[PDB]
This record gives C-alpha cells, sequence and structure tokens, in this order.
C-alpha cells in the first residue's frame, strides 16, 4: 500500500547534530502502559486524559493522549481501553479539573484479549544482510503499530546500540510493517538539524493505526556508516 | 519572538 | 502609534482555544494547537521571524484552569450572546470578467463561534474559500473575515450566510453586480 | 443551547514614539469583563472588579512573578518590537487608485499602512464641498481600502484629479479624468 523508501528520502543520522540521547530515551525502559482503564477528562477536544500512575519511578499521575482528530477521541472517551505508547515530558502541557504526554496507543479492551502471548517475528537487515531475527510479544488481537514499533526498537537499542548518547552506529533506518501484502513504514532516524523535537516525532502515532497480531510481519532496514 | 506567560 | 497584543481565549464546554499575536488590528499569526505549529497570516512573515508554537499550549492550559475557577466564583454565570453585524464587500472595484474577492466581514460578537457559508445562486460554495481565525476587538468582542475569490458576472448572485446563537435565525448578506 | 463560559487573556505592549515610551498590560477577562490587570505604570496587579480581588492579592504575594512582569517592557515588549519591526512597523504597500463615474468615485485599494490622504481637485483647485468618504476599511489581509466620492456639477472640458498621499510613495500619486 505504501511505496518503500527511495534512497535519499530517509533521514541520515550524520546530518543530525544534536544529542541522539533525546531519541534514545523514547525507546528505553520507561513507557506508558495501562490495562482496562477509562478517560477521566479532556484538555482540548481531540485528546483524552487518563489517570495512569507511574509505578516504577513515580514521575506522573496523569497522562494526556492526543489523537489526529476529534473523531478518534470521541470513539474511546467512554470506553475501557488498554493504553500503550512512548511518552515525553518536555513540552507536555494540559490541565484537568507531574504529568506526561503521548499520541494514540489506545485499543478497546473487551474481546481484544488472548489467553497466551503471540509472537510477531522481526527480521533485521544491516546493509541488506539478515544477521538478526527475533520475536516481540503481545496478547492483543489488535495492536497499535506504536506498541510494536516500541518493542522492536527497544530491543535494538539494548542489543544493537540502535541509538547511543551522542549519535548512532547507523546512517539510515526504517521499520516496515507487512500485513497481508499491505504495508507501511516509519523513519527511525531524527530529522536533520541540531535540535530534536520529541513531541513532533511522536506525533506520527496520533493516527492510532492498528494491525492484526496474527498477520503482521516486521522488517527493519539499517545501513552502516 | 518571546511569549508572555498567562498566570 | 503602535500596539502588539498576544491574545488568548479558552471556551467551555467546546474545549477549544486560540492563541494569536495582533499588530495594530492585524493578525501576525496564530497557533494551530493540533499540528503544534505557527501559522503566519502572510507567508513571508515566516522568513523574518520565528515562534515556538508549543509554548502556546502552556498558556492555554493555564487559561482553562483560570476559567474553571472563574466559572465557580461567578456562581456559574454564563456568557451573554451578542449577535454580529455582517458586511459584504469586494477587494477592489468590480469589472466583468476581472478576478476579485468577496469579503464577508463578521463583526462585534461573542462567544467566538460562528457558521459561515457562501452561496452562489442559492447554492453552497466551498472551493477557493479561506477565512481568518477570531480577531480580538478593544471592547473584547470579536471580528472575523471570510473570503471568496470570484469572477464578476451579471448572471451570478452571492449571499454570505451567518449562524450565531445571538441570532434567532440565520443572517443573509446579499451581493450582486 | 448549552450555556458558554469564556476566558480571555491579553498581554499588550503599547508603543509611543518608537520604543522610547512603552506601556505593558497583563489583562484577564471572564467573558468580556476584565477582572484583573497588571499595568507597567502601576507595578502591581489590581483587581478591576471584585472577582479579581483574590488573584491580585495572591499574585502580588509572589515576588518572583512581579519581577518578571516589571521587566516585561524590556524583555517582552521592546524585544518583540525589534524582532517584528522590519515586516510590521516598516511594511509599505503602495495603493492602487481607480477613478470611475456613477458622481465621481476615487477608489484607493490594497495599501498599507492605514495613514493616507485622498484629495479631489477640479481644474487645479481643491474641492471641499460635495466630498464624501467611506473612511478606512480593513480587508483583514494587511491591506486597507477607501472610497472618496465627489458630487459633480458637470461642464465642458473640465479635468478632475484624484490625488493620493501615502508613506510608501516618494511623491503624491495622481489620476486625472476628463469628460
Amino acid at each position: 500500500s505504501q511505496p518503500d523508501p527511495k534512497p535519499d528520502e530517509l533521514h541520515k543520522s550524520s546530518k543530525f547534530t544534536g544529542l541522539m540521547e533525546n531519541m534514545k530515551v523514547l525507546y528505553d525502559d520507561n513507557h506508558v502502559s495501562a490495562i482496562n482503564v477509562k478517560s477521566i477528562d479532556q484538555f482540548l477536544y481531540f485528546d483524552l486524559i487518563y489517570s495512569i500512575k507511574d509505578t516504577k519511578l513515580g514521575n506522573y499521575d496523569n497522562v494526556r493522549v492526543e489523537f489526529k482528530n476529534k473523531d478518534l477521541a470521541d470513539k474511546y472517551k467512554d470506553k475501557y481501553v488498554d493504553v500503550f505508547g512512548a511518552n515525553y515530558y518536555y513540552q507536555c502541557y494540559f490541565s484537568k479539573k507531574r504529568k506526561t504526554c503521548m499520541y494514540g496507543g489506545v485499543t478497546e479492551h473487551n474481546g481484544n484479549q488472548l489467553d497466551k502471548y503471540r509472537s510477531i517475528t522481526v527480521r533485521v537487515f544491516e546493509d541488506g544482510k539478515n544477521l538478526l531475527s527475533f520475536d516481540v510479544q503481545t496478547n492483543k488481537k489488535k495492536v497499535t503499530a506504536q506498541e510494536l514499533d516500541y518493542l522492536t526498537r527497544h530491543y535494538l537499542v539494548k542489543n544493537k546500540k540502535l541509538y547511543e548518547f551522542n549519535n548512532s552506529p547507523y546512517e539510515t533506518g526504517y521499520i516496515k510493517f507487512i500485513e497481508n501484502e499491505n504495508s507501511f513504514w516509519y523513519d527511525m532516524m531524527p530529522a536533520p538539524g541540531d535540535k530534536f523535537d520529541q513531541s513532533k516525532y511522536l506525533m506520527m502515532y496520533n493516527d492510532n493505526k492498528m494491525v492484526d497480531s496474527k498477520d503482521v510481519k516486521i522488517e527493519v532496514y539499517l545501513t552502516t556508516k | 519572538a518571546r511569549g508572555m506567560a498567562s498566570v | 502609534e503602535h500596539v502588539i497584543i498576544q491574545a488568548e481565549f479558552y471556551l467551555n464546554p467546546d474545549q477549544s482555544g486560540e492563541f494569536m499575536f495582533d499588530f495594530d488590528g492585524d493578525e501576525i499569526f496564530h497557533v494551530d494547537m493540533a499540528k503544534k505549529e505557527t501559522v503566519w497570516r502572510l507567508e513571508e512573515f515566516g522568513r523574518f521571524a520565528s515562534f515556538e508554537a508549543q509554548g502556546a499550549l502552556a498558556n492555554i492550559a493555564v487559561d482553562k484552569a483560570n476559567l474553571e475557577i472563574m466559572t465557580k466564583r461567578s456562581n456559574y454565570t454564563p456568557i451573554t450572546n451578542v449577535p454580529p453585524e455582517v458586511t459584504v464587500l469586494t477587494n477592489s472595484p468590480v469589472e466583468l470578467r476581472e478576478p476579485n474577492v468577496l469579503i464577508c466581514f463578521i463583526d462585534k460578537f461573542t462567544p467566538p463561534v460562528v457558521n459561515v457559508t457562501w452561496l452562489r445562486n442559492g447554492k453552497p460554495v466551498t472551493t477557493g474559500v479561506s477565512e481568518t481565525v477570531f480577531l480580538p476587538r478593544e471592547d473584547h468582542l470579536f471580528r472575523k473575515f471570510h473570503y471568496l475569490p470570484f469572477l464578476p458576472s451579471t448572471e451570478d448572485v452571492y449571499d454570505c450566510r451567518v449562524e450565531h446563537w445571538g441570532l434567532d435565525e440565520p443572517l443573509l448578506k446579499h451581493w450582486e453586480f | 443551547t448549552r450555556p458558554r463560559f469564556l476566558e480571555q487573556v491579553k498581554h499588550e505592549c503599547h508603543f509611543f514614539n518608537g520604543t522610547e515610551r512603552v506601556r505593558f498590560l497583563d489583562r484577564y477577562f471572564y467573558h468580556q469583563e476584565e477582572y484583573v490587570r497588571f499595568d507597567s505604570d502601576v507595578g502591581e496587579y489590581r483587581a478591576v472588579t471584585e472577582l479579581g480581588r483574590p488573584d491580585a492579592e495572591y499574585w502580588n504575594s509572589q515576588k518572583d512573578l512581579l519581577e518578571q512582569k516589571r521587566a516585561a517592557v524590556d524583555t517582552y515588549c521592546r524585544h518583540n518590537y525589534g524582532v517584528g519591526e522590519s515586516f510590521t512597523v516598516q511594511r509599505r504597500v503602495y495603493p492602487e487608485v481607480t477613478v470611475y463615474p456613477a458622481l465621481l468615485v476615487c477608489s484607493v485599494n490594497g495599501f498599507y499602512p492605514g495613514s493616507i490622504e485622498v484629495r479631489w481637485f477640479r481644474n487645479g483647485q481643491e474641492e471641499k464641498t460635495g466630498v464624501v468618504s467611506t473612511g478606512l476599511i480593513q480587508n483583514g489581509d494587511w491591506t486597507f481600502q477607501t472610497l472618496v466620492m465627489l458630487e459633480t456639477v458637470p461642464r465642458s472640458g473640465e479635468v478632475y484629479t484624484c490625488q493620493v498621499e501615502h508613506p510608501s510613495l516618494t511623491s503624491p500619486l495622481t489620476v486625472e479624468w476628463r469628460a
């Protein structure tokens, strides 16, 4: 469905001069996750606020979830959903009636559960060669691409140093989701410049795109420097 | 440009 | 001489806001809160200055917070509707077959919510239309402009249809050559 | 039908003679009613109405933000003025002048800024009576327009001149119309 990246259309890490650490932290250990919850408020008409507490290091009590439009927000405002996404704090603003923010990552709870975890295989290519293949797990029939993107990248950070404090060992990289000979992809590298806007990068998830955990295949393409 | 903060 | 105003507003229960900069009555820019970017009134303005759009959201969140508080202090007193006066005029002198622009000027009204529709020979026109956001006035009511590019013709008639809770029924401002 | 509640905030910077005299105002409104404001020439928040009382007292207790607002004329007003001057204060768009009958009409369009001067002349002499102006009209796209009409008592071979003076021009702009 989507034409694969044409060389030169992909961001190049060498053209990024800021701290790659700002990208790394979005795909590190911390992320938002909550099961069977319902929104308790809204800041602007296209978002929903949830009261999810950061158990680990206690950084937030509330979470703002933004959607591409008002429709998406109304669809889940009063439903019990599962929430999963990469979150940010810098430039995170809202008020009810600290905090964190994110985009999409919402799936309706009921009828979306599985008794056991399903495995989605990821095949990683470095300079065209498949040197690593691993599986990521989910117990949702329908999962957001976001959750799968996060799980996949988090593994690569730990095992391939996908993102380091200063820069990255890779020049270009994109993650491709294949579901029934239908596909799309995301650029894993920061836009050119000296500053990285986490909030603007994560916005690509605000469409709340979902895939079938039973059908999806994941391919990651990385080029070396 | 600089913003002035609402209070 | 001159005045620069950073104007903001938050509206309940619509849960919408606006953040803009005004210079002597003209909008320099406003912030699109969903795309989180600066929208300059004229493109060229963007090549001379910059503005961190995300900063606007911090102010809007605080504005909603103050609204919540003032709503209670006032003992939930709601806003009084003030109907807008509408004027339809052209950008330049009219001449058959010469490109021009119809301007529908909506003035002196609150709250900042309006439905504006252009009509050509009684039927809705949506192609080529553009509009400004809500502009502040010194009496703290609002202004708003809607545009319709058109080619002057003797066989076409236009109407600017405005809907506002301060009106018992839709207002129609007519224009014809 | 649901009743509405509106909160407005206006941070204004007023400039007199360039940036020599600057006055800053931090204004808050409930609907269209101003309840509290900070004024540079006062140095503190004053409640405009009783609803603002709690705020003026609380905010004034915070010496941190008073310091911020007291420096606004420089850090906010004068700073922003410098940044936007080239395309706001110095914006110059010349007008388009059109003269057409049906009573003579002089239409001046698309000019910026608003300061303009339109005069009617009949055979080299300025017309005082029978001259009606619509005033300054804002188009909303950073341009103004105005129409100046002249009640005409016709004659053989007399020339009418519409003269326009505006800051974007070196000399007055002219358009002569002869019957």
